[PDB]
């Protein structure tokens, strides 16, 4: 406290250090807790077009400065706003009729959903005796990943209108989503969301594995979302000549990396 | 297996023997090669 | 926006008075008294009103008492603090720090104790 | 200000220990409730803080960013630290840390059980991390210096294997154990 | 929804510029000190409100060298007394 | 400002900081000792101007004293002028006299200086490496009394005094300068010009000799004997890693060439000589023999000859490369040395079940956990969590009369295990 009314005094009334409100750590945790499952708190403010928590200007923590604790609480505001922005952003529930992601990308978000429930069931799972310190160790390497994962999805929590990044591309479905998983694995092949990129890759492969199936062992081509590489063309599927084995079932074969 | 357990290990033993592309092929054209 | 209550000149100096003696401002009101003469009193320009001007007569100075690395250490400041910007009257500053820099090297004339009898 | 030293040593700079992108994380300026030599020791302190903070700012420049599809991923190694050795150089940095961590934790655990703890303490006991980690720093920066690329820079960490610290020599051989095994893995990809 | 996000960048740039002023107080601190000004923190802060208030410097100085004649008077006494 | 300056107040006065911090002390004789000093000088000298001292505390004094022994620069009372520790000359205490004070902290400042010297020391090569590395150990274990003694001021519930504090330092004082005069000589009388070689077999040499007087300085050495035998392993360690790589290898890998034998590169293994020229021993001294291998430095050659030569003949892939004890396996000469220097001195998917159990606390129940992404989330919370993953005793005063002398000891637990090797 003198320093900073030292830093004032020298800052001559111009810098308005918000004023330091200090809060009991006991409470600190619960603020912190609300901020893992991206919920806002007295202390964290969520910016609606981020989906983010903001910080109340002037936390003080006691046996801190306002400035530093600031500073971490900030770090765990960022970790916060991802897990609320990776939350919304996979919250994209039902695969209906206007989903045209496809049904990979829907049992994709489904993985997602699972991702974010066992994320959400670890959170609660934390001690709220821990310390905030051991708390920001213990969950900084699993902000990391999730944040890198969210950038590596497209899903990154930054806010579209706020963050200049360019257009989050859309989740890549069918090939476009094999050709995604695989590059994100080899990319993050050494990271801890190898295991997890896996398992989503997995979940977003059966419903396309079942495709897969029916075509290979009926001719049925049961891609809902055009993912699939073969196209029947049921005009020329009823002919009885050459034509109906060249046109009534067509594999897209131009972009065959891409199908 | 894969990712299917908890507890289970051997679930991810392919996956770290094998490399996810290679693991892929050898999971699915075997399958896929026995009914082509 | 509240700029925080930097007390008029006269209320700082008061304070000043009281920090510099170490004792309340009402138990520094002598000192106060003089202070608030000398603040009165017209006092003649700075000796330098150009910030590098300024700058360069204390390095000149740093390194007339033998301290050239803190000559050069003070064109470094000089030239940090011209770069900064945060300061408005920067010749002012410049000549106050100047007027304030103390000599190591020569043995302090020990103030006789009769000094104080004026103080009073 | 000892549970402001850690947060300083955790990555949160305060208005007594300033992070400079240049200087990185020092003592803004001496203050008048410590004795100079109070102050001197600060000032270790906060170079210790300042090879911390220069750690995690590395560890954030090439393990911090999620790895951009660039579809070279050859031409990922030349200008930003890349590689699956990269990955792996930064992995193992953290696992280093982790042991720091833990140290700071305890060192946290007891500055809550006993508010007269003084920093003689924790200097003694965060004595064996002052000398760990210049060692490390020293080691990460030429590998980023002479832009040691792919296993080359394993090469280099033999020779910084070679080291003469019981305790940097472990760590690097942890470090080059997950590298390995990484490497391994390609080479039985190969195979 | 947008305006939320806003105020948390404008209190981010008023932290900069926050965190810019310290950084130049601690080189004007450490200049100061080259110089041998004899002024600490409280006492440097409050000069330089005095100087940022247009004090002449050749009257700052008598001033302070009168006031430090009655410091050290009473510093004296004060040393003397315990 | 206010109740800063109430706590500072309370807190213990700035007497650290330059600024005068006057306190109460009792005008008794007793207790006034530097007052009374004062006042009989004043007394008795007309010609007698007083300097102006400044009063500082006893408990700040002793402060300022552990911090100074602590390793710590820039005292207020003890400046460090050209590496020596000098007192501000206008420091009093109420209780000593300014020559009796002065005496004290000149014995103290001296101590600390030569801390000083010993603390700036850098670790450019492996023997440096090793002596900085004992050195840090040394003075951990300095740091660790010099710690319990400030909890000790801290808990302030007992009297400590400075005549406690240097009774109690005595025989850390006593190491302390025994360690000093020791790396003078070792190091410090070493010239700067020397090869890193010939400063290393310099320090060797030095250290042989000191530990002779050492073992013949006896019991009251015992901890002295036991930290120069703590330095002796470690400063070989990284040339017995040599030793045991040129025999296990047949390979010298010295970087900085410190070794006192230096392989010629330009013997080829096939030229006729390469038995004899191509491990040239760094003879241009004959200095430059370890005293302490010396006794064993032939047979040594002999091994490292005959080694150098099965790695450098062409052996066909000779099955006596056992894939059985690996050299890494194999205990290294320095610690087979240690190991066999103790022994005769006596001397010194679970993760997955436990990441399981957490979700079957933490998960609904009807949420399959998914194996490679539960092992990634226990790795990155629950392994993050549970990371709680947080000596030779070569002192002689165990068994200092039982104990060999530092040769025999040598001879009998390195010495018959090189034989051995060699022989092999």
């Amino acid at each position: 406290r003198l320093h900073q009314g030292e830093l004032q005094l020298l800052a001559g009334g111009v810098l308005q250090a918000p004023q330091p409100v200090l809060v009991k750590e006991c409470e600190l945790v619960k603020d912190v807790l609300n901020v893992l499952i991206g919920v806002v708190s007295a202390t964290f403010s969520l910016c609606q077009p981020a989906q983010a928590f903001v910080v109340k200007r002037g936390v003080h923590v006691s046996g801190a400065s306002p400035e530093s604790i600031s500073s971490l609480l900030s770090e765990v505001a960022e970790y916060g706003t991802c897990y609320t922005r990776l939350s919304h952003f996979s919250l994209q529930p039902v695969l209906d009729s206007l989903y045209s992601k496809g049904l990979v990308f829907q049992a994709f978000t489904s993985g997602l959903r699972r991702y974010l429930q066992y994320y959400r069931a670890c959170v609660l799972s934390t001690p709220p005796t821990l310390s905030l310190l051991t708390i920001g160790f213990l969950f900084k390497k699993l902000g990391r990943q999730l944040r890198y994962l969210a950038e590596l999805c497209g899903v990154g929590a930054v806010l579209p209108g706020t963050c200049g990044g360019g257009p989050r591309a859309a989740f890549p479905t069918g090939v476009k989503l094999l050709s995604y998983l695989y590059q994100e694995a080899l990319h993050n092949c050494s990271n801890e969301h190898y295991p997890v990129l896996l398992s989503l890759l997995k979940t977003s492969c059966e419903p396309y594995t079942r495709f897969i199936h029916d075509w290979v062992y009926s001719g049925v081509f049961r891609d809902a979302y055009g993912e699939f590489m073969i196209q029947v063309n049921h005009e020329y599927l009823s002919f009885r000549d050459k034509l109906y084995w060249t046109h009534g079932y067509v594999l897209i074969s131009k972009e065959v990396e891409d199908c | 297996p894969q990712v299917q357990s908890a507890a289970d290990e051997t679930a991810v033993q392919l996956s770290e023997l094998l490399t996810l592309p290679v693991l892929m092929k050898r999971s699915i054209t075997a399958p896929l090669a026995a009914h082509i | 926006m509240a700029t925080p209550d930097q007390k008029s000149p006269n209320v700082l100096l008061q304070n000043l008075c009281c920090r510099i003696l170490g004792r309340s401002e009402a138990d520094v009101a002598q000192q106060f008294q003089y202070a608030v003469r000398v603040i009165g009193s017209n006092f003649a320009p700075t000796v330098e009103r150009d910030e590098f001007l300024v700058a360069e007569k204390i390095k000149k100075e740093l390194i007339r008492q033998r301290r050239e690395a803190d000559a050069a250490l003070f064109s470094e400041l000089h030239r940090k603090l011209h770069s900064q910007g945060v300061l408005k009257n920067k010749w002012s500053i410049l000549y106050l720090l100047l007027s304030l820099s103390e000599d190591p090297r020569r043995q302090p004339s020990k103030v006789s104790s009769y000094a104080t009898l004026f103080a009073q | 200000m000892i549970h402001e030293l850690l947060l300083a040593l955790s990555g949160y700079p305060g208005s007594i220990f300033t992070w400079n992108k240049r200087s990185g994380l020092q003592v803004s300026q001496d203050f008048p409730f410590l004795h100079p030599s109070e102050t001197s020791v600060l000032n270790r302190l906060c170079r210790l803080g300042t090879d911390y903070i220069r750690f995690t700012e590395f560890i954030e420049q090439y393990t911090g960013h999620v790895q951009q599809q660039d579809h070279h991923p050859s031409q990922q190694g030349q200008g930003g630290l890349h590689g699956i050795y990269l990955r792996a150089f930064c992995t193992g940095l953290d696992s280093v840390l982790q042991p720091y961590r833990q140290a700071l934790l305890d060192l946290e655990q007891e500055f809550l059980g006993d508010p007269h703890l003084s920093i003689s303490h924790v200097n003694y006991f965060l004595d064996q991390f002052q000398l760990l980690f210049p060692s490390v720093m020293v080691v990460v920066e030429q590998i980023k210096s002479q832009k040691i690329h792919g296993c080359q820079i394993l090469e280099t960490v033999y020779k910084h294997s070679c080291g003469g610290l019981p305790p940097v020599r472990s760590a690097l051989e942890k470090i080059l154990a997950v590298c390995h095994g990484v490497m391994y893995k390609q080479l039985s990809a190969w195979m | 929804m947008a305006s939320s996000s806003g105020a948390g960048a404008a209190a981010a740039a008023a932290a900069a510029n926050l965190n810019a002023v310290r950084e130049t107080m601690d080189v004007l601190l450490e200049i100061s000190r080259i110089l041998n000004t004899g002024l600490d923190m409280e006492t440097l802060s409050i000069c330089v409100r005095l100087c940022e208030q247009g004090i002449n410097p050749e009257a700052l100085s008598s001033v302070i060298k009168e006031l430090r004649k009655a410091t050290e008077a009473l510093k004296a006494a004060e040393n003397m007394t315990s | 400002p206010d109740d800063r300056s109430w706590l500072e107040h309370h807190v213990v006065h700035q007497y650290w900081t330059a600024r005068p911090s006057q306190f109460p002390h009792s005008l008794h004789l007793h207790s006034n000792l530097a007052a009374v000093w004062d006042q009989h000088l004043y007394s008795s000298d007309p010609l007698y101007v007083p300097d102006d001292r400044v009063l500082v505390t006893e408990t700040q004094v002793i402060r300022e004293t552990l911090w100074l022994l602590s390793g710590v620069k820039k005292l207020f009372i003890f400046q460090l002028i050209d590496g020596k520790v000098t007192v501000r000359n206008n420091i009093i205490v109420t209780h000593l006299t300014h020559s009796c004070l002065r005496s004290v902290l000149e014995q103290i400042a001296a101590y600390g200086q030569v801390v000083f010297r010993l603390q700036e020391t850098e670790a450019p090569f492996r023997t440096y490496q090793a002596f900085m590395w004992a050195l840090y150990k040394y003075f951990i274990s300095f740091k660790e009394e010099l710690a319990e003694i400030e909890k000790c001021i801290i808990n302030n519930d007992t009297t400590i005094t400075l005549a406690i504090v240097v009774d109690k330092l005595a025989p850390r004082l006593s190491q302390l300068k025994v360690l000093h005069k020791v790396f003078s000589t070792g190091v410090a009388e070493v010239p700067p010009d020397t090869r890193n070689v010939v400063r290393a077999s310099h320090l060797l040499n030095t250290l042989y000799k000191a530990i002779l007087e050492y073992d013949n300085v006896g019991e009251a050495s015992e901890q002295t004997v036991s930290l120069l035998f703590s330095l002796w392993v470690e400063t070989v360690r990284p040339y017995l890693q040599t030793v045991d790589e040129w025999i296990v290898h047949g390979h010298l890998w010295d970087g900085a060439r410190e070794f006192i034998i230096q392989r010629n590169k330009n013997v080829p293994v096939n030229h006729r000589d390469f038995w004899y020229a191509t491990y040239t021993l760094y003879s241009v001294r004959q200095h430059t023999m370890v005293s302490f291998l010396k006794p064993v430095l032939k047979q040594i050659i002999m091994a490292g000859k005959s080694m150098q030569l099965l790695k450098n003949l062409q052996c066909a892939e000779s099955t006596t490369c056992q894939a059985g004890a690996r050299d890494a396996e194999r205990k290294s000469l320095y610690t087979l040395f240690l190991e066999s220097v103790q022994s005769r001195l006596r001397t010194p998917k679970e993760n997955l079940m436990k990441m399981q159990s957490i979700a079957e606390s933490h998960l609904e129940l009807d949420d399959v956990h998914d194996p490679l992404l539960a092992i990634n989330f226990a790795r990155m919370y629950l392994e993050q969590s549970d990371f709680h993953e947080k000596d030779v005793c070569v002192d002689r005063s165990s068994e200092s009369v039982t104990c060999q002398t530092f040769e025999l000891t040598l001879r009998s637990c390195l010495y018959p295990h090189i034989d051995k090797q060699y022989l092999d």
